[PDB]
């Protein structure tokens, strides 16, 4: 299911709205800005995981549809 | 120049929020430098500079829209298409999304040669940037150019759209398929064979399902092409795939378009190859298909073979149709209850009782007011296919169990059609278990209700007489108007202030001017406060005899009531009829 750790508090979360939080989607975007400093490139699904990028590279809208899969994806990746 | 160190400093502005104003009004500084000098320093200048924030570029591409004058003209336009080609590939969307608008909207202001001299040029820059971006912003200007080039430079273009369809990143890839529609069009046919319907299918089966969705959205158009002789040559296998496809969302597409495709097709493709498909659609596994599948029914059946129709929905839909009734989906019901008594005119009498009536009948009792809402509402038709006695021996009951429903809509919706079935039934079976039923309704809960069930006296007066009121209605009314609970005497007063409306002179004058007059006493002011209104109301129908008589006299005393309102409207009264 939604693990507190892939994304706490849906709507919220996936658009900056949970102060200081520690979900991947969360974690992960900051590494998307962070990374996106020193890089003037864009960004894209391959090399970023972030919940963006993801959306972006399927062209899948913001609901927790999405957010379903990306965890799917996430989580297979985190587990070799 | 003049404002070359006027601007600047009107931009390099502290603030961001003037930066606004400033472009906002970049056409006046246009203006202000000649045609020979807006593109001297003016373009160069908003080139290798600003950086601001997106709103203030799409500020920038906006303006840069209207323009192709204010530098020239048609002669001169090409001057304008290195300061987008640069906005046309920032990475927030909104704003390269106008930077094509704008390229697309100039490019008619160019020449044949100017075209295939830049525009093209840069339509191969954007296409192969690096930055996926460039080449999704540029997906949508090979429609424009390519009509009015060089057959030498189309061969190019086409081979460009290609690479597009095909690139690594499916955002762009959905941008060419998103755009294959109408770059198709502009193409011609020998072309559109050979090369549109190839990225039509690649598309059509891309490995991402949120691209092969945007090919089938293509297929209308493509299909809308080409004479039907090629059709099952071309569109048919894929659209064949279409409807099977593995994701939803693609099946969705086909299902929600069928009826479009239909008329894109042709009318025997629509029994070789649709009519099966749309069956397994309205079998589909996903009920956000099956319902959109459902709404396409009737239209679909209507739109079939002049002949074959009768048989195939006999045949083919009719028994999805009766499957989907009892759906799981409170949708997929819904959807379908609202199309499906347009399948009469077009099936038969018998037919319709034998096969349609049931589902009807299975639907105005379904737990779902969407639903028993949806029926209720083309009942008035039916009755034209099966015969009114057949409808009093059917649906009549449901209707009445209807009229007594829960929910006030419902109630309503049984309410607003009520007149038109009288009608129908005639006033001598009205007269018996019809007319009690429309008098309940003047106490319902919900005013709506209440209000509604009034109009429908006068509705169902003006449908059956005068007289009919008198004997029928008119008394059950004037004897409301004892009941003791306040609120209903008043409801009482509100049927005399209608049915006056349709009784003429005579009759309102002596059945009811009489028992308004009396409650103008009544012990609770509000029935008072609206005897009032209403002597107000029946008071141009009376005479001006009768009125000076009963109506003025036994009125003025209202004035002088307690309640302030009973008085507020008492002699607001008298303010019409002069007194
Ligand atoms: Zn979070
Ligand atoms: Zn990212």
């Amino acid at each position: 299911g939604v693990d507190a750790m892939y994304c706490k508090q849906w709507p919220e979360c996936a658009k900056k709205m949970s102060a200081n939080c520690i979900c991947l989607l969360c974690l992960l975007r900051m590494k998307h800005e962070n990374r996106k400093l020193y890089r003037k490139d864009p960004l894209v699904w391959v090399d970023c995981y972030c919940f963006d990028c993801f959306r972006m590279w399927f062209g899948l809208d913001l609901c927790e549809g999405t957010l379903l899969l990306w965890c799917d994806i996430i989580g297979q990746t985190t587990y070799r | 120049l003049y404002p070359i160190a006027v601007l600047i400093d009107e931009l390099r502005n502290e603030d961001v929020q003037l930066r606004l104003n400033s472009i906002k009004k970049l056409s006046t500084i246009a203006l202000a430098l000649g045609v020979e000098r807006t593109r001297s320093e003016l373009l160069p200048f908003l080139t290798d500079t600003i950086y601001d924030e997106d709103e203030v570029l799409l500020a920038l591409a906006e303006q840069l829209g209207t323009f192709t004058t204010l530098v020239g003209g048609p002669e001169y336009v090409h001057c304008l298409l290195p300061p987008l080609e640069s906005l046309a590939t920032v990475e927030e969307t909104v704003v390269r999304d106008k930077a094509v608008e704008s390229l697309r909207a100039i490019s008619h202001e160019h020449s044949p040669s100017d075209l295939e001299a830049h525009f093209v040029p840069l339509v191969k820059r954007l296409a192969g940037g690096d930055w996926f971006t460039s080449r999704t912003s540029a997906c949508g200007l090979f429609s424009v150019c390519y009509p009015r080039v060089s057959s030498a430079v189309k061969a190019e273009l086409r081979q460009y759209f290609r690479n597009l369809c095909s690139d690594d990143t499916p955002m762009v890839r959905r941008a060419a398929a998103s755009k294959l529609g109408e770059f198709a069009k502009v193409l011609e046919l020998d072309n559109v064979k050979s090369e549109i319907i190839p990225m039509f299918s690649n598309l059509a089966s891309d490995e991402q399902d949120s691209v092969r969705l945007l090919a089938v959205e293509a297929c209308v158009n493509i299909a809308q092409l080409l004479p039907q002789e090629d059709l099952e040559a071309l569109v048919m296998p894929t659209l064949r795939q279409a409807a099977e496809d593995k994701s939803w969302r693609v099946r969705y597409m086909v299902a929600d378009k069928f009826t479009e495709l239909q008329k894109a097709v042709g009318p025997e493709i629509t029994k070789t190859d649709l009519v099966p498909a749309f069956q397994n659609l309205m079998k589909d596994c996903e009920a956000e298909v099956r319902a959109a599948a459902s709404h396409k029914v009737k239209e679909f059946c209507e739109n079939l073979s002049a002949d074959c129709r009768e048989n195939v929905i006999m045949s083919q839909i009719l028994p999805c149709i009766k499957e989907l009734v009892s759906d799981a989906n409170q949708h997929v019901k819904s959807a379908l209850a609202s199309v499906i008594m347009g399948l009469s005119p077009i099936l038969g009498k018998d037919n319709t009782i034998e096969h349609l009536l049931p589902l009807f009948l299975a639907q105005l009792k379904d737990e779902c007011p969407e639903v028993r809402l949806n029926i209720i509402s083309n009942l008035d038709c039916v009755n034209e296919v099966i015969g009114i006695r057949q409808l009093s021996q059917s649906l009549l009951p449901a209707i009445v169990e209807l009229a007594e429903d829960a929910k006030w809509r419902v109630r309503l919706a049984i309410i607003e059609y009520m007149p038109l079935l009288a009608g129908q039934l005639g006033v001598e079976f009205f007269d018996e278990k019809l007319n009690s039923l429309c008098m309940a309704w003047l106490v319902d809960h919900v005013y709506a209700i209440r209000e509604a069930a009034t109009s429908n006296l006068k509705k169902l007066v003006e449908k059956f007489g005068k007289e009919w009121a008198h004997a029928t209605i008119i008394p059950k009314v004037l004897a409301m108007s004892g009941d003791p609970n306040y609120l209903h005497r008043m409801t009482t007063l509100f049927c005399i202030n209608v049915l006056s409306e349709v009784c003429g002179q005579d009759i309102t004058t002596k059945h009811m001017l009489p028992t308004v007059l009396r409650m103008a006493g009544d012990p609770v002011a509000n029935v008072r406060f609206n005897v009032a209104k209403s002597l107000q109301k029946i008071g141009p129908i009376l005479d001006n005899s009768t009125l000076q008589s009963e109506v003025k006299p036994i009125l003025e005393k209202l004035t002088q009531d307690q309640d302030v309102d009973v008085k507020y409207f008492a002699q607001e009264a008298l303010t019409v009829l002069s007194l």
